[PDB]
């Protein structure tokens, strides 16, 4: 069981949940359960640390970048209910906005595609999702959506910004009620267009693959069933998300991520092993190796 | 200088790591090949060990346990437990031809052939093998480079540390007369060594110093025995002959080289002495135990 | 100011020296000189010492772990212990720092075995028996060699 | 309801961990002195029990990365791992 697993595995060092590399590839912000946000850089390839931002009651989960437009800004959540903003001013590693409007824990974050302004989304275990976006100065208005999912969320993801050449934004997220519920947004309050109901238990991570130009958008989920699914929409449109098993393995799979350019999914999970996977040109995915 | 007949032909003696007054002893040559763990100080045959396989590696591989190689290459290794008397065979190899000399680099117990078997500390699987041929020599310069002597005495620094299967380097007498029997190297400094001339001569060593020929000698009978040394006063030595004799060269001392051990009997058995034996080139049964 | 461009200079040293005794001598006799003054200098007064071993831009005490660490002179090496000396003067801070150096003790047996088949005459042995000494002089830390069991403080 | 009594389900095998935990100090003490040779103890659970402190029922089983993080790379990869380095010079 979990308790034969912790024993299988010692950990040879610290442990860290997520950590996601800087746009232009510079810093490395990092986070683990000692509540404790440290920002990396990775010039050459040499890890430095630069800043250790404290300020959880709780382990922190997911963390996310923001895009280089609006400055430098981190982003991370956490278990304590509780989100942090941090902004950059000349080495001033400060925190502009904190927003604690869930009342359980919270598993992720994303930001919303540059284009659309400075949206945060952020899916809480109260099963509530609360949107933070950005005004002139340090105010931040909420769009909260409440019952999103039944027991609470783990994955939001932010659709592909794509242009109507007016602009519609859909979002999908998963969560612990098995669904992989997708989000359409009108004139501010956000609405479920669809649920995807394919996994048999608790939707772990769910990613939004970056459209290549092309008009085929995709995601994959991940969940405690130990399968993998990547949804397809076959065309602009019309509300049809077929999906095809990628894998299923004997344990659960934590993480999914899309590696850019080739579609190549990133599948964290199962035997402390990440696995690399390519759609093949016969429409199986496939394996690549074994990092 | 309390001698004591074992009527048995004796291949093997340790002041066992626990002064010299724990005695252990490796009887080869007998129809069940013989040792002695606790004999005698004073019957104390504790573990007068019932085995076959004869005595080729023998190491005190504790206070409380015994590694040994045995008479094929193979390898022999029990834990001394002296409390309840019994033991547990630690180490049993099959193929490491016999092993020519016993090498240590702790706790890699290295070895020399008349081929290199590497097993090591609770390494059961044989990890290292620079399989070269050899045509006796067998120690830790530095961890872990070694120098193989071969029966011409030739003597090569290979290692085990690097990768490779050459040796690096290559200690030579002019003529290569003697065989390989009897080299030494110096705790004073390991960097430091010498042999035995198996004419009943020296032959020193400079490892920076050159690489001649330092010191011949002439003063033995027969062919290199072992050299009883004090294991703290590195130069307090003394010198032997493969009739198991004996000649007190007193080195600490200014050659001062005498009729040293109570002689004219056959040869004697394997080497260590602290606080012992200095073993023949023939191994036959002897003792004295006053080594102060 | 100049002591921590000094420092710097340690710092940036020690690191050309490990991407290459690995250096030119009169550079290397320069970096000795270097060290000498500093450690002369620590001694001599209180303030300056006190600076010495606690100023975070100077690093002189990670600087001189990794000197010792890399492949090195013996010149060098004394002086990294006259630069201890300082640190010494000013002791849980210095117990916990030779802990560390002990955890990354295989290595400093291999250190004394080296030792053993040198070495240069032993000049490089009677700073490192002071700086012992001086150590031992400052009084004992119960959590040092906690790691190890029973009795850390008594093998060395 | 379901999730808490599993939780209480969860907290009472903590429980029984927890005094395991202490059966194991009580069996394993070792009070060996000035020296003693080193014996075995089960020293690495009292490692691990605080790391699973560290990730608290429902809430902590479901929220203990498996792992567990998938890095995203464009031209063209990045790295990522979790783990047996996280993250791989390659040549």
């Amino acid at each position: 069981m979990v308790s034969v697993i912790n024993t299988v595995d010692t950990s040879h060092e610290d442990m860290i949940h997520d950590a996601q590399m800087d746009y232009y590839g510079i810093r490395l912000a990092t986070c683990s359960s000692d509540r404790s946000v440290k920002i990396f850089d990775v010039k050459n390839g040499g890890q430095i640390l630069i800043a250790d931002l404290r300020g959880h009651d709780g382990p922190v989960w997911q963390v996310a970048w923001a895009h280089p437009m609006y400055g430098n800004i981190l982003a991370s959540c956490s278990y304590d209910r509780k989100v942090i903003i941090w902004k950059e001013e000349n080495g001033t590693w400060e925190k502009t906005y904190e927003y604690t409007g869930h009342d359980s824990s919270v598993n992720s974050v994303c930001w919303a595609p540059h284009d659309f302004g400075l949206v945060l989304a952020c899916g809480s275990s109260d099963g509530a999702i609360s949107i933070l976006t950005f005004t002139g100065d340090g105010p931040w208005e909420v769009k909260k959506i409440s019952n999103a999912h039944t027991i609470g969320c783990n994955a939001v993801s932010w659709a592909p910004s794509v242009i109507p050449g007016n602009y519609i934004k859909r979002f999908v997220s998963g969560g612990c009620d098995n669904l992989v519920k997708i989000w359409r947004e009108e004139d501010g309050q956000w609405k479920e267009d669809q649920k995807l109901e394919a996994h048999s238990d608790w939707v772990r991570d769910v990613a939004w693959a970056p459209s290549i130009g092309l008009p085929t958008s995709t995601i994959a989920s991940c969940s405690q069933d130990g399968r993998v699914y990547i949804w397809t929409s076959d065309d602009a449109a019309t509300n049809c998300w077929t999906p095809k098993l990628l894998h299923k393995f004997n344990d659960v799979v934590w993480h999914v991520s899309w590696s850019i350019t080739a579609n190549i999914l990133a599948v964290s999970g199962g035997d402390n092993k990440v696995t690399l996977w390519k759609e093949s040109v016969d429409g199986q995915w496939a394996c690549i190796s074994d990092v | 200088f309390a001698a004591k007949f074992v009527s048995h032909k004796i291949s093997r003696t340790r002041w066992r790591p626990v002064q010299p007054d724990v005695f252990a002893t490796g009887s080869w040559d007998n129809e069940e090949n013989k040792v002695c763990v606790w004999a005698t100080s004073d019957p104390k045959q504790l573990c007068d060990i019932k085995h076959p396989g004869d005595v080729m590696d023998m190491q005190f591989l504790d206070k409380e346990r015994i590694v040994t190689g045995s008479s094929t290459g193979t390898v022999t290794i029990f834990r001394h437990h002296e409390n309840n008397q019994t033991l547990s065979v630690n180490q049993r190899w099959e193929q490491a031809a016999p092993c020519t000399a016993i090498v240590c680099s702790s706790p890699e117990i290295v070895s020399v052939g008349e081929r290199i078997n590497c097993f090591r500390a609770e390494s059961r699987d044989v990890l290292r093998t620079i399989d070269d041929a050899d045509s006796h020599g067998v120690t830790f310069l530095r961890t872990t480079e070694i120098l193989t002597v071969n029966s011409v005495g030739q003597l090569k620094l290979w290692d085990l540390r690097k990768q490779g299967n050459d040796p690096t380097q290559i200690f030579s007498v002019t003529g290569e007369r003697v065989p390989l029997h009897c080299v030494d190297r110096h705790p004073n400094q390991q960097h430091v060594v010498a042999t035995g001339g198996q004419d009943g001569m020296l032959c020193i060593w400079d490892v920076r110093h050159g690489k001649m020929p330092m010191s011949l000698l002439n003063a033995h009978e027969a062919e290199m025995w072992e050299v009883h040394f004090h294991p703290s006063n590195p130069d307090h030595l003394f010198t032997c002959s493969e009739d198991g004799s004996l000649w007190h060269w007193d080195a600490s001392a200014q050659l001062e080289i005498t009729n040293l051990l109570p002689s004219s009997t056959l040869s004697v058995n394997s080497l260590d002495v602290l606080g012992l034996v200095c073993g023949t080139d023939a191994e036959a049964i002897y003792v004295t135990r006053r080594l102060f | 100011v100049s002591w921590d461009h000094f420092f710097h200079s340690l710092m940036l040293y020690h690191e050309h020296l490990r991407r290459d005794r690995g250096i030119t001598q009169r550079e290397l006799d320069g970096l000795i000189a270097c060290l000498q003054l500093t450690c002369t200098i620590i001694d001599w007064s209180e303030s300056a010492r006190l600076a010495l071993c606690e100023h975070a831009q100077w690093m002189p005490v990670v600087v001189i772990l990794g000197l010792l660490q890399c492949s090195i002179p013996p010149l060098l090496k004394a002086e990294l212990l006259k630069t201890l000396a300082a640190f010494g003067k000013s002791a849980a801070s210095l117990w916990q720092s030779l802990e560390y150096t002990q955890i990354l003790g295989v290595g400093i047996e291999v250190e004394l075995n080296e030792i053993e088949s040198r070495c240069e005459e032993y000049p490089l042995t009677r700073a490192f028996c002071q700086l012992i000494s001086t150590l031992v002089e400052s009084s004992f830390p119960t959590n040092l060699g906690a790691g190890l069991r029973a009795p850390g403080f008594e093998p060395y | 309801h379901l999730r808490t009594v599993g939780t209480r389900r969860q907290q009472e095998l903590v429980p029984l961990e927890k005094s395991v935990t202490h059966g194991r100090g009580s069996l394993l003490i070792d009070m060996g002195l000035f020296m003693g040779r080193s014996f075995r103890v089960g020293w690495g659970p009292n490692w691990t029990l605080v790391h699973n402190g560290d990730k608290l029922r429902l809430n902590a089983e479901e929220d203990q990365n498996m792992d567990t993080i998938d890095y995203g790379f464009l031209p063209k990869p990045t790295s990522a791992k979790s783990t047996e380095s996280k993250v791989h010079m390659e040549k």
